[PDB]
Order: C-alpha cells, then sequence, then structure tokens
C-alpha cells in the first residue's frame, strides 16, 4: 500500500553466504573414514609444438583430489579456458575412502594444504589462518600418486618434504665449487626459475 | 604445478555446483519427480554447455514446452548445469548466465499471475487487474517471497578474483 | 522449460507468489473460467448471429 | 638487444639509472612482488620537490 519505498529502483542488500551442505564441516577426522574425489583434467585443444607441454602434463595419473567427510554427488563437467585452449575437468564419481590414524598425519596434510595457496597460487594475506574449526567451507586438497595396481594412495612424501617451498636463492663460484654435479634425472619435468634474472 | 594452477577455478565452480544440485534435488522432491528414473539415484549430470550468443565468448512446428506439457513422455530431466545457470548472474563474469532462462521464466511468471488473477477476480475491472498484476510480478515482491525461501544466500553474483576477494576453503 | 506449466504451476505455490485454495488448485490454471455474472449461457445463438 | 617492449622498458631503465634508483626499485619488487594492494600502504621520502 505504501508508495515511499518506490522511489528507491536501484536499492540492494547484504546476504549472509552459506556454504553448500557437503561443504560444511567436511574437515577430515583422525579415525574416521574420509573420501577423496580425484580431479581429472582433460585437454580439448590439439597437441602442437606450442601446446605440447600442457597437452602432456595434465594427461599424467598424477592428480589432485578433493578430501572431506562429508559425501559428494555427482558432478557435471566442467570446461575451463586456459590461454591455448580449452579444458574439461570431471569429478570421479568414486570416491578414494582413506582411514587418518595419525594426528601428525592430517597436520602434515593441513600444512600442505596450505601451503599450496601461501606459496603456489599466492592467495595468501597476512591475516589468513589455517583454519582446523572444522566448520563452513572447510576441506582439504591432496596429491595423489600411483601405488599398487591401478589403485591411488596419498603422495605422503611430497608434503612431508614441501612444507614450505623453499626460498630461491643465488649460488656465487666458490659455493659452487663443491656442490655436487646437477644431473639429467633430477631435473626432469621439474620447477625450476632464474635467480639471476 | 600445472594442474594446481587451475584450482581456485574448479574449486569455484564446485562450490556453486553443489549449490546448484542441492537446488536440483530439493526442487525435484517439491514435484514428487525425484522418484522418476531421471531424477533418482540413477542421474548422470550433462556437462555444462557454453553460452556462445553472450558477448564474451504450409506446417506449424509443434512447441516443445506445451508439448510435454500435455505428455509426460517428453518429460527432461532438471538438469544441474541449468540451476547452475539459473543461480550464475551477470555480474559474475562467467561462462553462462541467467538471462536467458530468466526471459522465460518471466514470460511464465506474467502469463500465471494472469490467469491466477482472472480465474480468482474474474468480477474485477481490467485495471484493478492490471494493477494487481504488477504489483505481484513487481521486483519487490519477487524479492521478498524468494529472500524469505533461502536462495539469495547461495547465489553465484561477483566475479572470481582469488587472489583479492576471496576465501580458500 | 524442464517440466512443462502443470509441474511449473507447483513453483508459484513453493514460492507463496499465488496462494492456493481448496476450490482451485494451482495446477488447474490451464482451467481458466470466463466466470462471473458478465456470461449468459442460456441466450440461443441467433441473437450471437 | 630484443623486441619485447615489456621488458625492453624495464632492461632500459635499470640500464639507465643509477646504482640508487636501481637497488630502489629492486627493494620495491621484492617487498611487494604479488601482494594484494588493499594491503600495502607505503611512503617515499624525498628531498626535493
Amino acid at each position: 500500500t505504501a508508495t515511499v519505498n518506490k522511489a528507491d529502483k536501484s536499492k540492494d542488500r547484504t546476504y549472509k553466504t552459506e556454504c553448500p551442505l557437503e561443504f560444511y564441516d567436511a574437515l577430515p577426522r583422525v579415525g574416521e573414514i574420509c573420501y577423496a574425489y580425484e580431479i581429472f583434467l582433460e585437454p580439448q585443444f590439439e597437441s602442437c609444438e606450442y601446446t605440447e607441454h600442457m597437452y602432456l602434463n595434465l594427461q599424467t595419473p598424477r592428480n589432485y583430489a578433493i578430501l572431506l567427510r562429508n559425501k559428494l554427488p555427482r558432478l557435471a563437467e566442467m570446461p575451463l579456458f586456459s590461454n591455448q585452449g580449452k579444458l574439461h575437468v570431471r569429478v570421479a564419481n568414486a570416491p578414494l575412502e582413506v582411514i587418518i590414524q595419525n594426528s601428525e598425519q592430517l597436520e602434515l596434510l593441513h600444512q600442505f594444504h596450505g601451503m599450496v595457496f601461501r606459496d603456489i597460487l599466492k592467495i595468501w594475506h597476512p591475516f589468513f589462518v589455517l583454519d582446523r574449526r572444522s566448520k563452513e567451507n572447510s576441506y582439504l586438497v591432496v596429491p595423489l600418486i600411483l601405488g599398487a595396481g591401478e589403485q591411488k594412495c596419498f603422495d605422503w612424501e611430497l608434503m612431508t618434504n614441501f612444507r614450505r617451498l623453499p626460498q630461491s636463492h643465488g649460488s656465487n663460484v666458490q659455493q659452487r665449487e663443491q656442490q655436487p654435479a646437477p644431473r639429467p634425472e633430477d631435473f626432469e619435468g621439474k620447477i625450476v626459475t632464474q635467480w639471476y634474472a | 604445478w600445472l594442474k594446481l594452477i587451475f584450482l581456485p577455478s574448479i574449486l569455484n565452480r564446485m562450490y556453486f555446483l553443489l549449490h546448484a544440485e542441492a537446488l536440483r534435488k530439493r526442487f525435484n522432491t517439491y514435484l514428487n519427480l525425484h522418484l522418476l528414473p531421471f531424477n533418482g539415484t540413477d542421474y548422470m549430470p550433462r556437462p555444462l554447455e557454453i553460452d556462445y550468443s553472450l558477448k564474451r565468448n504450409g506446417k506449424v512446428k509443434p512447441l516443445l514446452i506445451l508439448q510435454k506439457t500435455v505428455s509426460k513422455e517428453h518429460i527432461t530431466p532438471a538438469e544441474q548445469g541449468e540451476f547452475l545457470a539459473a543461480i550464475t548472474a551477470s555480474s559474475a563474469a562467467d561462462v553462462f548466465d541467467m538471462e536467458r532462462l530468466e526471459i522465460l521464466g518471466n514470460s511464465f511468471l506474467k502469463l500465471s499471475a494472469t490467469l491466477y488473477l482472472a480465474s480468482k477476480y474474474s468480477d474485477w475491472n481490467e485495471g484493478t487487474l492490471t494493477e494487481v498484476k504488477s504489483k505481484l510480478v513487481s521486483n519487490r515482491n519477487l524479492l521478498f517471497c524468494l529472500i524469505d525461501a533461502d536462495i539469495p544466500k547461495t547465489l553465484n553474483t561477483i566475479q572470481f578474483t582469488p587472489r583479492y576477494t576471496w576465501l580458500p576453503p | 522449460k524442464n517440466y512443462g506449466l502443470q509441474h511449473a504451476f507447483k513453483m508459484l505455490e513453493y514460492f507463496k507468489i499465488c496462494r492456493a485454495d481448496i476450490d482451485k488448485p494451482l495446477t488447474q490454471l490451464l482451467n481458466l473460467e470466463l466466470g462471473g455474472k458478465k456470461m449468459r449461457a442460456n441466450v440461443n445463438t441467433t441473437e450471437i448471429d | 638487444d630484443d623486441d619485447d617492449d615489456n621488458v625492453n622498458t624495464e632492461e632500459v631503465i635499470m640500464n639507465f639509472s643509477t646504482p640508487k634508483v636501481q637497488r630502489f626499485l629492486m627493494s620495491l619488487k621484492v617487498s611487494f612482488a604479488d601482494k594484494d594492494p588493499k594491503d600495502i600502504c607505503c611512503l617515499v621520502f624525498v628531498e626535493r620537490r
């Protein structure tokens, strides 16, 4: 009946966003069953001399999964657009059921998950803190490696090694003299940066 | 490292994909259509389709909507990607938006409000019927009757800038 | 688009846009009646012709 | 030297400035490498207008 509120047609309101029920209280726990959903990235672009690296790398079986206490439903295939073409992303319908029996194991898992955003993606902020409240939007991302048979297992060695990304430091001649000779094997399929440039 | 580069986009999309799946299951349950083989436990979500129409991307043919309205043999499962597209606003610079579905929804809402008012208040002149219809399909009425449904808390309406305005899980 | 008008009418009951009634369920909107005193169904057709 | 102008500008700036300015720019880069613009707020004090 009132006509006073008809003038402000360009109004807006603030809404408290809520995470999906699966993401809420999805923090994996010690001694409880947890589900990991492997993320498969499928390149759609044709391989060429300029798209070779991504097209070979994204098809490698060294994928990463998403850990939740809750069970995810079937998810639709999603398209992503990189610089060198379109990508198809799918989440495995059958989760990987593993048990966590060690507290420091979960600590290492969460440490790697935090390190990924802090260093690799640089999403970190000074006020950001690793969350253990087991509350809204709480789940982990875990790297996977091939084990026995076709089954996959957690990449324990990677997260026990890469708690933090090592800082890029240059090497001078005197300390380079006695450093071990570089080998082709430790340099194959790795990440490197130019400290001098 | 290359696979982890795409992680924020995948996580942000899975957020609203789970929201859309929840909406799909809820709406299918409300219509008693959840027990259908399409919408039951044997649901296979179809892949999301790019809306290439977007700027940043003798005889009469029977109308499909009416044809499936009168016959149940052509009822198609409510796709999860379609619900995600309905959720995703145009402000979020994604590959799909809500406008194309919004056109059909607005027209259906106008038609249904008109029919409901004409059946309920058949003994009224057209001025008051038009005024009441405009009030029913007004922005404020839809805003209120969607706020009380707890839908706006799950909308996708902001551009994804992970380094600036995103909280990782 | 996925379920036709008969199934879509129940959304308005869900969103409380159109209040339902015992006499006139929301799924029967396609059965609109041109009712009221404005009709005279007893008039023979020659008057209309 | 090269044709890429984006790196050419940086290279000429670093090659046509005294070590004071070069070190200043390196410190600025290493202090605000990939941070949030809303998070950094700094002043630079110089003598002459």
